[PDB]
């Protein structure tokens, strides 16, 4: 079934040059992404059956159904729609996005794995409302990042609880909650912080030490320190290593 | 040059004072025992080839890589089943491993020993079928690793036979033998001993349990006995699922310091596509000997066994065509092509001596074509297929014993110590037809091991040998449900979730183009 | 209008050249593995796991291992534990 | 619309045995997974409408569309495709994988829940590039495991922030950050670590203390102690419970 023009019936009944380009291009995209999934240790899609489909549908060498329309296909109904492959895979290939919009839930149940691989722009798994629940109900869970990993509760508690060990490790230092003990080991020091020089005095030669005078020091390295003298004309303390500071001033009267 | 200790203070107790008792020992001079581990890398032995190995042969030999579509491939299967998996026999690596003289307990002044280890062949699932085909692809290197663990446990057994030694192992030598992918594994192992691999030293040490041995820590190779090096039987290059995996780090090149003596026999009459020879010709002694692959290596069943080798072979790829039901089958393009290639094969010097011992014909097939449209036109149609067929019943496997004896002579020249073949070894005694020929072949072997060029077999002896030579190459089609091959590109797609009910067809024993075996040199 | 249900007898796979975005609006998100390992990776970038209300990380029968490369900070209300350098710092007002 | 052969028009105009098998097989798979989704506390799929679709499409007792091809269907287009159910569910069933390959982005917006349940082979949520963001933007987030749970940043920081309370707990021991206080309670001990017998005398009977000699001690239980004697013939200190160990040697001269 084709919305492709074959003007004046000039051509084969089954000329599907553009349908074949669409099939070739989709399988080409599916195959490049299957290589990307392997490189990323994701579960690979079934290229094998989508490769036979190209064989079957190209010139309809096997009794399949090829729907092509150069300007888009809509399959709509008020009632349920079913796209089902009995023994093989369903492949939804897209040049742009694949957008699923559910007025109710969007659910996936896979007897094998579920792998969502994003290649360039990351992954957003958001729940605007409702509880997010991520479970390895019978196995390990691994949440890994190359750069910074941030776990945050913006208005509630964060509870990390293990059954046999809870280890926090970074750079030789570790905190292990295990047995009934707590172990804080490190090569360096364990620091419990349970608590959380030099300038000028601009004075007139008569003796009155010129208050409220703007100043700015330039240490002899390339750092600048503005300020205003104060109530007998103090300067800010300076602590550059071994410099020869320089001074300038102006102000009001 | 070595000395042990006459120790009698061999106990002490455990205390809280942490005491160190004493060991009083007058020093005993220890024997310097040159120990040789015979390494025997088999091809497929008296076993069946596993699925993963048989699937590798789809690479470049799929029915789809040829012009054989899924209907023509099924017609080939049907046409062969109308005329007439495989478990092989013991190879020469089995018989060399049997005749390798093992020494369980050293003599009181025995200065040289020999223990042996036997590593099996590479080919002996669904989700895991891709990684199992990868295992077969890397089987050479993984077999050398298995050789490490095998050397460890062979050494542990040997020294557990000699408790409380009075001898020091003054050298670790290696006698590595191989067949056809254990020949590749043997060459790789001989290189790993040439590179003085640390895993070999770890294996020797773990077997000796920390004992001392005076030599190269990873040993040295004395004699490399190769039978027909075939680094790979098939490949992964066309498997979509696994062709990304690069070639394994296999080292087959045998530099002048890789072994003291190297000698390889080769199959003159091996022409299969998948069995491409890795030659050591020009570089090391290599003896081209008449016979197929396993007529050099041995894995053919005896002429009386139930697994008797009966050859019902397509010597041409069956070609089919639909014609008129009036057309005489011999007046078809397929029959003319088949007779043409049959006359080519009778002219072919490759099978010059094999064909006179069997029947070389052109089989013709014709089935009915249901074409309802042409029925209305009054045209009834038939599909006539024709190929060159070769029958040869009861092929004797007694040429492998000639090659076995040539290997034994080569190795015994290298100093390797073998138990002679006595008449209790009835599997290894030659027919009276073959005694003179076995002797001439041993002489050719020595002439090559003397650097000369051997006195080649004459046309009468070669005709005598053609009776014992198997035709390994054929166009008999096989199938599998674990793969799907792209009919256009010939790319193989492993069925990961079980067979989809299809059949992928392969010509695994397909002869190389023009019946000249590919040889890779170095 | 109702659910969009995907049911796979084998795996369910998504490879997006750009982003993978799942947005639930009212009833939350369940990313469950009845069997098998759950592996969440930002293989080349940051991973942010946020909650507005309580966040519960738990291993019901095994270990929990939080591990950083350059700094591991636990912070709440001015108090912090920082595993950084080779030092453990516990600072609180 | 069927690519099923009905030779010589022998049979009903709407004989759809293989199409009905595909509908029944699709629904019985969707129903097995609804049982599995319930057992796993995932959101269930809408089996009601897919069961109602089987009734409507079977023999076309209701004005639906049944598209069946024994060898695969390809719905291709260069422009956009839409599979829309206005008031009921879209069901995608697979015997094998369900593969989505987006050339840009895979977007899902569900008004209810988003549920991904894998039954046997786990779940991979990977971003090869880009930031992974998981939010319960208005509710709890629970990430749990049965076996080991690993949170890791391989090259960056791990920051775990809470607003009210941050509790790490394992086996009675706990570390609570709350108020503005740190609390390390445990039933056992809290351990801060700035950290993290005997041989034989192999001597010649004449008096040479046998330098550089191999040895290995075999305790009278089944332990091996390999090594080479050192510095006038010492061996390694043995502190097994209380056995009588044995001594062996060799070496080069």
């Amino acid at each position: 079934i084709s919305a492709d023009m074959q003007p004046q019936a000039q051509g084969k009944m089954l000329d599907m040059d553009e349908a074949i380009r669409q099939l070739e291009q989709a399988l080409s995209l599916a195959r490049s992404m299957a290589k990307a999934a392997t490189a990323a240790n994701a579960t690979q899609g079934d290229i094998s059956c989508q490769q036979r489909l190209n064989a079957s549908l190209t010139d309809l060498t096997a009794p399949g159904m090829l729907l092509h329309a150069p300007d888009g296909i809509g399959m709509v109904s008020a009632r349920a729609l079913r796209i089902a492959s009995g023994s093989e895979s369903v492949g939804i290939m897209s040049g742009d996005n694949t957008d699923i919009t559910a007025g109710q839930s969007f659910t996936v149940v896979a007897e094998g794995a579920v792998s969502l691989l994003s290649r360039n722009q990351g992954m957003q798994l958001l729940a605007a409302k409702g509880r997010v629940n991520i479970q390895a109900q019978s196995d390990d869970l691994s949440m890994s990042s190359q750069q910074n990993l941030d776990i945050q509760s913006s208005e509630g508690k964060v509870t990390v609880s293990a059954n046999q060990e809870l280890i926090l490790a970074c750079g030789g230092a570790y905190i292990k909650l295990s047995g009934g003990n707590i172990e804080l080991g490190c090569p360096g020091q364990i620091l419990l912080k349970s608590t959380n020089g030099g300038g000028f005095i601009l004075t007139d030669e008569a003796g009155v030490p010129q208050p409220s005078t703007p100043y700015r020091l330039t240490t002899a390295e390339g750092d600048i320190l503005q300020g205003i003298t104060d109530e007998n004309g103090k300067t800010a303390p300076v602590n550059t290593s071994i410099p020869s500071v320089v001074k300038v001033e102006f102000g009001k009267v | 040059k070595y000395q042990g200790y006459d120790v009698t203070d061999a106990t002490h107790k455990t205390s809280i004072h942490n005491d160190w008792k004493v060991v009083v020992a007058k020093k005993k001079p220890a024997r310097g025992v040159t120990l040789t581990i015979g390494i025997f890398f088999d091809g497929t032995g008296n076993n069946r080839e596993n699925t993963a190995s048989r699937l590798m042969k789809f690479n470049e030999c799929s029915a789809a890589r040829q012009g054989v579509n899924q209907k023509d491939a099924q017609s080939c299967e049907d046409f062969l089943k109308e005329i007439n998996s495989y478990r092989g026999y013991y190879s020469n690596i089995h018989w060399l491993n049997i005749l390798y003289h093992p020494d369980q307990v050293l003599k009181k002044d025995q200065t040289s020993a020999q223990i042996k280890t036997y590593i099996s062949g590479i080919g002996t699932i669904g989700m895991g079928l891709g990684t199992s085909i990868l295992d077969i692809f890397e089987g050479v290197v993984t077999k050398t690793d298995e050789a490490m663990e095998r050397i460890t446990q062979a050494l542990s057994e040997f020294m557990g036979f000699n408790l409380s030694p009075d001898f020091c192992i003054a050298k670790i030598q290696f006698d590595v033998f191989g067949f056809s992918r254990g020949a590749a594994a043997a060459r790789h192992f001989a290189n790993r001993v040439m590179e003085q691999d640390p895993a070999i030293a770890r294996a020797i040490a773990k077997g000796l349990r920390g004992d001392f041995y005076d030599g190269k820590p990873s040993g040295e190779v004395r004699f490399l006995g190769l039978f027909d090096t075939v680094a790979a039987i098939g490949g992964i290059s066309n498997f979509f699922d696994i062709n990304g995996r690069s070639n394994p780090g296999v080292k087959l090149e045998l530099r002048p310091s890789v072994a003291k003596k190297v000698f390889q026999i080769t199959a003159m009459n091996e022409y299969r596509y998948n069995f491409s020879l890795n030659s050591i010709k020009g570089m090391w002694p290599e003896l081209a000997l008449p016979g197929a692959h396993s007529d050099i290596g041995g894995g053919y069943n005896p002429v009386g066994s139930p697994l008797q080798e009966n050859e019902s072979l397509f010597l041409s790829c069956p070609e089919f065509e639909i014609v008129s039901d009036d057309t005489r089958e011999m007046d078809t393009r397929v029959y003319r092509k088949a007779e043409q290639v049959r006359k080519m094969l009778m002219t072919l010097p490759a099978l010059k001596h094999i064909l006179p011992h069997g029947k070389l014909t052109t089989k013709i097939r014709s089935i009915g074509v249901n074409n309802s449209n042409q029925r209305r036109a009054g045209v009834i149609q038939k599909q006539v297929g024709a190929a060159v067929f070769f029958e040869r019943m009861a092929v004797p496997n007694d040429w492998a014993n000639v090659c076995l004896r040539v290997m034994l002579d080569a190795a015994q020249e290298a100093g390797v110590l073998f138990e002679p073949i006595r008449q209790t070894n009835t599997e290894l005694q030659l027919p009276s037809e073959l005694i003179f020929l076995a002797d001439k072949a041993i002489a050719q072997g020595k002439a090559v091991r003397l650097g000369q060029e051997p006195q080649a077999f004459t046309e009468e002896e070669l005709y005598i040998i053609g009776k014992y030579t198997h035709c390994s190459a054929n166009w008999n089609i096989e199938s599998d449900g674990n793969l799907w091959v792209d009919p256009t590109t010939g790319e193989i797609f492993i069925h990961r979730f079980g067979p989809k009910g299809n059949k992928a067809f392969v010509f695994p024993n397909k002869p190389n183009d023009r019946w000249i075996r590919s040889v890779w040199y170095m």
